[PDB]
């Protein structure tokens, strides 16, 4: 049965998902992007700062991330200086908006699901839809509410969320006031504890970052009454009960181009000194094996994309030149996503899955320096389950403690006397590298700076990564492997697809820019 | 009242805005107010067919649509078939077309909607436009002349993204009887956001009164306005973003961000042009070529010239200190 | 950090106003920020007994005092003995004496506790004063020269009623390891606070630098600068009112009430004499008595009248419209 | 025994309590109202509207009642026009500081005590130290943290909650927008649904309106799990429990000055159109009868108060002269509230209850007008089940739901095109009387201006009404009557002198200003 689901909403954006059915299982799958904005032709020729007004409007929810990337890609064109104040406050920013993203994308876009009707047989269904059905869960509405919180540390800091530019080539705009950092922390600390601990752990964040191994989330789950009712431990045991461990594996293959710098490793941002100076530990995880991440072995594939091209482009010579969708259909081509692929050595050209769970496992990496995320939980979750959409749910969820923790750090670095802002010489020619992890997972942009414009622009949005079509050796893209095997109760409404789509937080908008 | 959010070339940033509404919260708007979301890309429950019998239903009149808001630019690219956004099975274009004729009230929420906004921006790929207007000039893609059923031309809810409030007190304003109480400017913008400007309540306006320019970003934004040396458009622009405070918080300018205008038909203004962004653009080093609004630029510079040498010693020293 | 809020000659509007709390809540405040308040009389749940066990532990020494919180004045009526605010068996100014002399840091929050305030207008029934100030002057009922046991002398944290961030804040700041981020001024108020001024963001500035004079009360001010007319201290007053709003929503002058100038040691300005009450003080009906701080009456005019010829025609419209 | 609690804290000032206590029973109570400000001399010769600054400033709580009936007492003296627009912002206004002033009074205040470990053997006891217990209570904390979310409504208009002024002769400062409106109706909305529906009652406001007998409300709290569970049903049944309607009952006479215009029925305010204007309706209920409120009849006597006078002064002649309080003690005097008594025909000059019971029973008078509160409820229950701690703080739980849907329609009847103000002529001369039903009950302004300053300028608070020590015919105050048949349990910790005290929820600084 070839099935086409159109739309498959709670993607931020335009994404039809075309399916080939064999007996209730998915065989074949293909990402149909659908919608094009062009913000890499619009930026060609704009001014070398145009990206960091431009760039957050690739996406709403992302959108403080692409600002993050977008400055990293000047401050490294432009060799600036970062005063470590600056670097606290995009690490904040960038978190915060993370942590607005993972309840936000959760309750309102993932969970919402788990209320469909093929699980009206779980035990757990009715306590599901009293959860996490839309709009009325009683898990959904303090879960999107408090997702809110956040970006209010975003906007205390930026000025607004989403829609700010305040970070700059050199530091941020904004100079931070004591009841800025104080009203920061409680905003923070009151998200927290109002839905991190007391709605989704059931427990502090300590004990959750106690977690090491499956067994151990398992015996958290177990532990007592509290965690095994939390929305976490709701979630596991919904997932183990109606099979949301089963299917959605995905690739296996993880690309993490990280992010958090460590403010005293990142003063004058480098391409080549990025990954010492990341906290949210860059890695890519191919073939059970760990790999340093390096952008030049980043190519995207537009064989199956609409648009112009016949050899996959490093986006330092990236090019986006649409083709009428009628006319690439006829060559084959199904998706405005273009497809980014990593070289991994002994691999080939590979489509790597980005997000939460490409972190999780970079983060499970030997030899982490003392500043970075030194976490073996979803290498020893990979290894015991391997990947699925509950796994990628976790690791997003996962990050929730993780994050704070580290924002809740940061607030106390800030030194408050100290530079925001170093103002940079703006070179007439530049190329700049800016990777963050949004919350979907590896954000770069490559910018070519000439003559005191920008001559090229190119992005790779995680969910580019992730849903982004076939390359030229047909190879699926993580998303596309992942909803192959996917099982398929009902046709009429094919939840699974969406369960496997949403599992990986995607987002259209970004897909394409 | 019936809602259909559907977004075109959009980010969805006007949705993640709306989704930090607060007083009403986005779940009691769409909840306790009566308003009936049938659908949004970003929180609708339904897929694939189940959605598109939704949209086919307020399409037709199959079933009554009260609000359509409209998010992201109307993508007509390429060559007019709209077929850069193809949604459900068609051209979103073509679902505007029968859902802004369908709805009582056409809400077009942020500038991509209302103007064409960043996609429209040069050299437009997308083919992007605002549901009435093209930047500045009316008309967009429905038509100067469109109206919906309520005899409202669309409703421009600007911004880039839209605050939450620019939206959810107009649809509480419907909500609770009071849609007679809206008044719109020339762009169609509800007039109790609009008719202050960006700088209305800026924390800088007397910096800006005393011309002491904010001189650099970071520690720099401790003093000064930044009219003069980061293009501020604040005291061009039309917005409440320093009435109401952005996430309750805060506003770009008070932040030590220039205001980009993007409440503006025009946004992103100069087409972030080299030179232009976060930059007052000059004549003879010293004259800005934009002036606020409503002022020209004789009587500008003569009053900046006095208001330079009536300055007090605390608009030139740091105001937001540690 | 355990807290001991005590109140004299209090209103316990500073009580009121702190339980309005936001980021931090009081609740979140009091309990998730390790702030033990020991006992508050709006608030903890001892009395009697009870209650004077945990005071005179204070008082003594028993107990760590870390922060003493006072809330209004002291009182020393009659005749020097305090005996017009008797509390748990002593003058409340004894209480004061000896919970001021434990504290690591005293607070006093509201101009009641900082200055003396609307008690000590005269004729002063209550002999009330502020805890290290009478009005302007330092002193007050601990002395120039007292100093808690951090170094501190008392941290004022002015307002008629302190706005609650005034002091959460600052008790956040305390409780996260950022007191010595808290710098005073010369009124030992948070330069955080209070290195701005009411005006600093309130709406109206633009009609302030325009001089456009809000006419009237209730729609008249939806125009207009309140400092022409009622009297707006604004100007002349330090504070975050319009840079963080109260209750979240406003300020007194941007709902179009004249600011009182509160947070200023004099409040209430004049003493509420016949004829300055929502009134600007003039000479010769035009010139104000008293102009912004730092500016003089000569350029103040003077741009004043430049400011006037200068005034954009929406200067001169409503702006803050239905 | 004789028993001197001070502090008694809780009552928003400073309260000591002495009791003669014979067989675990109060027979003999003083309330000593102990710190004194003296606002009324302080505002002599003052600017005529000095009030609207100085009076507030009486109290934190109840600081915008003070500013409505000093602004109604100028609009008297000033023979002014307010147009109706003013008059709701007025009403609403003063409707939610008494929406805020329930829940905060009610958590913070009283409900700690319920917490007391006399009530260690009640089979409730556990779940009302759950609920109930300061600053941890589940009760408590989202009690008192919502109870801000009216005075926001207040800040909407007053530009800020407490302190504001913006309530002039001739109107309201402000000019309410469209969005101030909106956003008033959403926090009014939220703060309903999130506190006083789910929290409070665990029904509608509606079904709780519904109840018009005593028996209704016992029905009520039986209906289902949801009342039954919420804080007013366990409130109830905790007092029915643990004796609470056992003691307190008081005087059982009562005093409403009412307060709410209807707006077109005092466009003009005069002290003599005051009554039928009223939409929460003065009465005097007394001996079992109503009587009408009229100012006349009202006296203050200082007798037992740290005051020098030798006869009962009706407030437009009052005076404010202290007397030290070494010397006054000598006297027989004990406390800085004035005795405010009142004449009811038959009785003599009575001390009236005043508060939410009195409104209660005055909205039982006959004879109500349509714009006028007819509630038959507290008629019922006190015939029922007559005074006490229970009935008294049920009366004032009783409001929330009441105001909370005069303040909607309020809000929905705001004309925003209309007028806010009509500014008045500043006479030089002029006598007003302001009155309003504070949180606490009457509040009331006595002002004369003459030669265009405050010529006299005297306030009766409610809490001196109830607090207010004995008269000249050693008649108790309200507070010490009920006070009188109090058991004691533990003179060490005479939570039920707390009870019945705080059950008036007492405010001290308003007693004495
Ligand atoms: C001409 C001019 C000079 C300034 O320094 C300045 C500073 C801040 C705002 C505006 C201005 C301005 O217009
Ligand atoms: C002299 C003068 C005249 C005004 O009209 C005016 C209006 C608003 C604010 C200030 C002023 C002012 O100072
Ligand atoms: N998170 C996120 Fe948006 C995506 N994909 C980016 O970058
Ligand atoms: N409520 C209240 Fe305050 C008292 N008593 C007044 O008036
Ligand atoms: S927020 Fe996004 S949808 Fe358009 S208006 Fe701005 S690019
Ligand atoms: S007053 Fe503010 S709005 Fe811009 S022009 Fe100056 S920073
Ligand atoms: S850029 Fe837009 S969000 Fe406000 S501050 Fe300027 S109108
Ligand atoms: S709020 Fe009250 S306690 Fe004093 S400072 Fe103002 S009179
Ligand atoms: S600008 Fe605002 S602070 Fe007062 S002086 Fe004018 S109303
Ligand atoms: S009176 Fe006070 S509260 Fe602010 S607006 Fe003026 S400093
Ligand atoms: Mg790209
Ligand atoms: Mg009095
Ligand atoms: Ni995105
Ligand atoms: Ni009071």
């Amino acid at each position: 049965l070839d099935l086409f689901v159109s739309p498959l909403g709670r993607v931020e954006g335009d994404l039809d998902v075309r399916v080939t059915i064999n007996d209730g299982v998915v065989t074949s799958a293909w990402t149909e992007a659908a919608m094009f904005r062009g913000f890499e032709i619009i930026l060609r020729g704009k001014d070398p700062q145009a990206g960091l007004i431009v760039c957050p409007r690739i996406c709403g929810i992302c959108g403080g991330s692409h600002l993050y990337k977008s400055a990293y890609a000047l401050d490294t064109a432009w060799r600036t200086h970062m005063p470590p104040n600056a670097t606290l406050i995009r690490n904040i920013c960038q978190a915060c908006e993370t942590l607005q993203s993972i309840p936000r994308y959760f309750y309102a876009l993932f969970a919402i699901d788990l209320t469909n009707k093929n699980y009206a047989k779980s035990k757990l269904y009715d306590e599901a839809v009293r959860r996490f059905a839309p709009y009325v869960g009683t898990s959904y509405q303090p879960g999107v509410v408090l997702s809110a919180k956040p970006v209010e540390v975003y906007a205390i800091f930026g000025g607004q969320w989403p829609x700010s530019s305040f970070m700059v080539p050199g530091g941020v705009m904004s100079a931070p006031t004591l009841s800025d950092v104080t009203r920061a922390i409680a905003i923070l600390e009151h998200w927290n504890d109002n839905w991190l601990e007391k709605q989704w752990l059931g427990c502090s964040v300590d004990r959750w970052l106690e977690n090491k191994t499956w067994n151990d989330v398992l015996a958290w789950v177990d532990e007592n009454e509290s965690q095994y009712n939390s929305d976490c431990g709701f979630f596991i045991r919904y997932c183990l009960d109606v099979g949301l461990d089963k299917y959605g594996q995905g690739v296996g293959n993880y690309l993490a181009t990280g992010t958090y710098f460590e403010p005293s490793l990142y003063e004058n941002p480098t391409i080549e000194g990025r990954n010492a100076a990341l906290i949210g530990r860059s890695g890519v995880f191919a073939d059970g094996r760990y790999f340093e991440f390096d952008q030049a072995n980043v190519t995207e594939d537009v064989t199956h994309s609409f648009y112009e091209g016949n050899r996959p482009l490093h986006p330092f010579e990236g090019e986006t030149i649409p083709v009428n969708p009628e006319d690439g259909r006829r060559q084959g081509k199904y998706s405005w996503a273009k497809s980014p692929r990593y070289a991994v050595p002994g691999l080939g050209n590979v489509p790597l899955e980005t997000g939460p769970l490409a972190r999780r496992m970079a983060a499970s990496a030997p030899d982490a320096e003392t500043h970075q995320d030194d976490d073996p939980l979803f290498a020893d979750i990979y290894n015991a389950i391997g990947p699925s959409v509950m796994v990628r749910q976790l690791a997003r969820m996962h990050e929730g403690p993780k994050y704070y923790k580290w924002v809740r750090q940061w607030l106390d670095d800030l030194e408050l006397k100290e530079s925001f802002y170093t103002k940079p010489v703006e070179y007439a020619e530049g190329k700049g590298f800016g990777s963050t992890e949004a919350a979907r997972g590896a954000l770069s942009d490559w910018i070519v700076i000439e003559d005191s414009k920008i001559k090229n622009y190119q992005v790779v949005t995680p969910t580019a990564w992730n849903i982004g079509p076939r390359d030229a050796s047909e190879v699926l893209g993580p998303i596309e492997q992942a909803l192959v095997g996917s099982p398929i109760v009902d046709a009429e409404d094919p939840v699974e697809l969406g369960h496997v789509a949403r599992s990986f937080d995607s987002c259209l908008v970004c897909t394409v820019h | 009242a019936s809602v259909l959010w559907f977004q075109g070339g959009a980010c969805s940033g006007n949705t993640m805005s709306f989704l930090n509404a607060d007083e009403p919260n986005v779940v009691d708007l769409i909840v306790d107010f009566g308003l009936d979301l049938l659908w949004h890309p970003s929180l609708g429950l339904e897929l694939g067919n189940n959605a598109q019998k939704v949209f086919w239903d307020c399409a037709k009149g199959e079933r009554p649509l009260d609000i359509f808001v409209f998010e992201g630019t109307v993508i007509e690219a390429p060559n007019g078939t709209g077929q850069m956004d193809m949604f459900a099975g068609r051209p979103m274009k073509d679902w505007v077309t029968d859902l802004a004729g369908a709805a009582q009230i056409v809400v077009a929420i942020g500038d991509c909607a209302c103007f064409g906004g960043i996609p429209a921006m040069e050299p437009n790929p997308s083919g992007s436009t605002g549901l009435q207007f093209h930047k500045r000039e009316k008309g967009g893609f429905l038509g100067p002349d469109f109206r919906s059923k309520m005899g409202l031309p669309v409703i421009n809810v600007p911004g880039c993204p839209a605050h939450p409030d620019w939206i959810t007190q107009i649809l509480v304003a419907l909500a609770t009887g009071r849609a007679g109480d809206i008044t719109l400017d020339d762009l169609h913008r509800p007039e109790t956001f609009f008719k202050t400007f960006t700088q209305t309540g800026c924390t800088r306006v007397q910096f800006f009164e005393y011309k002491q320019s904010t001189l650099s970003f970071g520690e720099g934004t401790r003093t000064g306005c930044l009219f003069y040396e980061f293009g501020c458009r604040g005291p061009m622009t039309h917005s409440p973003c320093n009435r109401i405070l952005w996430n309750r918080q805060s506003s770009k300018t008070r932040a030590g961000m220039p205001c980009l205008g993007c409440t503006e038909p025009e946004f992103p203004h100069f087409d972030l042009a080299p030179g232009t962004v976060f930059k007052t653009q000059k004549v003879s080093g010293m004259i800005p070529k934009e002036v606020p609004e409503g002022t020209d630029h004789l009587t500008y510079m003569g009053l900046a010239a006095a208001a330079r040498i009536a300055a007090p010693q605390w608009s030139k020293e740091d105001m937001f200190v540690v």
